[PDB]
RNA sequence: GUAGCGAAAGACGGGUGAGAAUCCCGUCCACCGAUUGACUAAGGUUUCCAGAGGAAGGCUCGUCCGCUCUGGGUUAGUCGGGUCCUAAGCUGAGGCCGACAGGCGUAGGCGAUGGAUAACAGGUUGAUAUUCCUGUACCACCUAUAAUCGUUUUAAUCGAUGGGGGGACGCAGUAGGAUAGGCGAAGCGUGCGAUUGGAUUGCACGUCUAAGCAGUAAGGCUGAGUAUUAGGCAAAUCCGGUACUCGUUAAGGCUGAGCUGUGAUGGGGAGAAGACAUUGUGUCUUCGAGUCGUUGAUUUCACACUGCCGAGAAAAGCCUCUAGAUAGAAAAUAGGUGCCCGUACCGCAAACCGACACAGGUAGUCAAGAUGAGAAUUCUAAGGUGAGCGAGCGAACUCUCGUUAAGGAACUCGGCAAAAUGACCCCGUAACUUCGGGAGAAGGGGUGCUCUUUAGGGUUAACGCCCAGAAGAGCCGCAGUGAAUAGGCCCAAGCGACUGUUUAUCAAAAACACAGGUCUCUGCUAAACCGUAAGGUGAUGUAUAGGGGCUGACGCCUGCCCGG
């Protein structure tokens, strides 16, 4: 659920935030994490290259298991926990022998649950099974594009795709944007829906928190001077005095489609949208 | 070796008053050690050495009429036998 | 009021000095000037 | 012979000298005192110490000097660094790309601002000291010493290029438990004033390290033992899942734990003078003089516990267990042995950065008493300094400061500046509100000293020992937070929601950010961006995500036109 703070502060007035309700376990396991220092928006040549990025709080790396390769081993949820990484909650579950490892963590999972990969297992929610085994109509996530390499779709919090049909060795599939999209069955996926639903409604309240979140702040085009974006000039307040609004490296933004002809996937995909 | 690390002796007031009791101040080369400073005082005058302090001296800087520069650096080094004396004057 | 050249002896013989010379071509060209000219110093 | 001689309390005596306001010594006075004090880094690099010197330097002088000459001065197994580990980053054999030059990149290597890591007291010099000397310890290496494992597979131990644990970590707050510091007093030391009085009467004092013997004040502990294995590239007796017995007791089983008592040390020094012929009686060869007792107590136990979201390095050292390894090691003694670099001096400054012996700047640590909530304020210990041109006169004018009758903004673009308010206690406090606020609203009143007490915080044992529960009764003065320091207030319009940021050096704002909206692009080798490319950011992310454009909390809303 989510809490709103009582307006003590101008800062807080508007201000919410998660309850952490479904969290039981506030401590990592030492084994699974990894540094994650920060880049900063800044390339191997050292210069910046995306904008917005900078210094926020510190983090640890939990690695995930994206390929769910362990095939008749069940394994029992450990816990639950808070990923800074990402949107989604974790799952810490461990197999018969004593491995343990994270997974996203499903909407309905609870501890003590059971959950196996394989084209064997039972379609419960948090089992991984190639697509040609799932059946039509179902909703699915953390979805693998080339069998083997691990999900890529279906990852953020309340996110999940469903399967609606089946080629010779492919089958469809509609995705969170409204595209349906030709999967191959041998693909894995994960039965279910995506936890942390409320993720989206959080109101940040004040700056301080983005900078947190380690988002620098976004300065407008209008109000630069001409050498540094293209809506820059005036003499006072102007209007956008082109017939495009234009990116600061001097491209159309509003409207113009920038997907490049001539892909494999043009072909794999059907009906598109965004 | 055994007689070339050791170049020169020190006579001072403090060295003097150094003397008073078993420490010898020798000035040596800049690149050997305590361990050699002993074997070598050891070898030539024939005693038996308890400790072996060391120091660096930097160079100098000196003026004689338009003619600056730097002296040379020196090594110096205080041994502190346990019995035995050095005829020295 | 804080002026420039705050010293500092690392970073001194970091940037300049005689390897960080020779790391690079041009570096290496700055000491071949300073010999040619004379300099009694090249670092 | 003009401007200037760089913020600040000096006076006298004596001395030295050719020569003294300026140098040395002495007395008095004054200044800094959360600092003009004391340490440690960076930086500087002999400016350090003795003599000698007055040509030049010193904003005057000079017998002086950070100036000149001569000669001296820095001592480490334990302090900080290297012979250890890694972060960002830098290089990177093979390799990728590229007119050349060259750029990128894997294992790896380098790299502290972090982790690991053995020494304390006293004495002593003109100049060094945890470094020299004394004493007492601790940590590693090697060799002889012999009671213990006695295939050497195994075994304490060797033991991995092997594994599991650990190291290993945020922010705020709370409560305690010890300890440095600090404190009343008859334990006991000490000398008794000269200007009236008094003589429990003035003032102080009561100590001491590392290491090693015992325990210890509280903290954490699914707390103790059996069975098995898709695993720990192979091995494991160690790690992980599950089924049981005492089960949530915490006894004290367990790891860790501030700290306390004896010895260390009847050694040191000691409020001492009682010890001097001398050492100018300064000092010391000799022999003791207190190690008592209350009050309240920073830092440490540990990010211990609790909560919060923004979810808080790595590797080595280390601890356990290993297939194979070897006889076979150890420890407990005694011997020896412990390399290299730095160490002087200045160091919130006359030695650094600033052209200067520049009113500036320069990371960290310690920091006593009274007053007070306080590191604020005023004074003051300790320590440091009297500041680097002076003597007179007391004009105009300029700067800084204080006070001004009557009036009180009439000044002026403008109440600019100044004045006024100011602490603590009590009483009371509007509109309007997003119900939080506004609000310290406004507006009023009180504060000294003495005796009573009936009695509270109790000092509580109790009125006494301090503030008082604060109630009465008195005293003085123009005035009682008697000094200093410590909010001016109200009414009403605009702009911007707010905190924040901005033109280093004429603009701090209504300009930028902002949290919230909205449009658009992007199905992952994503789009977008850097780059010739290779390779990268985006992202070890995946449409509740990421990039771009406009708008700018919140509330009520957001109309017409698709001809160009």
């Amino acid at each position: 659920a989510i809490k709103k703070y009582k307006p003590i502060t101008n800062g807080r007035r508007n201000m919410t935030s998660l309850d952490f309700a479904e969290i039981t376990k506030t401590t990592p396991e030492k084994s699974l994490l990894k540094p994650l220092p920060k880049k900063a928006g800044r390339n191997n040549q050292g210069k910046l290259t995306v904008r917005h990025h900078g210094g926020g709080h510190k983090r640890q790396y939990r690695v995930i298991d994206f390929k769910r390769n362990k095939d008749g081993i069940n394994a029992k949820v450990d816990s639950i926990q808070y990923d800074p990484n990402r949107s989604a909650n974790i799952a810490l579950v461990v197999y018969a022998d004593g491995e343990k490892r994270y997974i996203i963590a499903p909407k309905g999972l609870e501890v003590g649950q059971i959950v196996e990969s394989g084209a064997e297992a039972d379609i419960k929610v948090g089992n991984a099974l190639p697509l040609q085994n799932i059946p039509v109509g179902t909703v699915v996530h953390n979805i693998e594009l080339k069998p083997g390499k691990g999900g890529q779709i279906a990852r953020s919090a309340g996110a999940s795709a469903q399967v609606l049909g089946k080629e010779g060795k492919y089958v469809l599939i509609r995705l969170r944007s409204g595209e349906v999209r030709m999967i191959l069955s041998t693909c894995r996926a994960t039965i279910g829906q995506v936890g942390n639903l409320q993720h989206e409604l959080v109101n940040v309240g004040k700056a301080g928190r983005s900078r947190w979140k380690g988002i620098r702040p976004t300065v407008r085009g209008s109000v630069m001077n001409p050498n540094d974006h293209p809506h820059g000039g005036g003499e006072g307040r102007a209007p956008i005095g082109r017939p495009s609004p234009m990116s600061p490296w001097g491209k159309p933004t509003l409207g113009k489609k920038t997907r490049r002809g001539k892909k494999s996937s043009d072909k794999l995909i059907v009906r598109g949208r965004k | 070796e055994a007689r070339d690390i050791l170049k020169r002796p020190v006579i001072t007031e403090k060295s003097s008053e150094a003397m008073a009791e078993d420490k010898y101040t020798f000035d040596v080369d800049t690149r050997v050690n305590k361990t050699q400073v002993k074997m070598a005082v050891e070898e030539i005058f024939n005693v038996k050495v308890a400790s072996v302090n060391i120091m660096n001296y930097k160079p100098k800087k000196k003026r004689m009429g338009r003619y600056q520069g730097y002296t040379n650096k020196r090594r110096k080094a205080i041994v502190t036998l346990k019995e035995g004396s050095i005829d020295l004057f | 009021v804080k002026r420039t050249y705050q010293p500092n002896k690392r970073k001194h013989s970091k940037v300049h000095g005689f390897r960080k010379r020779m790391s690079t071509k041009n570096g290496r060209k700055v000491l071949a000037r300073r010999r040619r000219k004379g300099r009694k110093v090249l670092s």
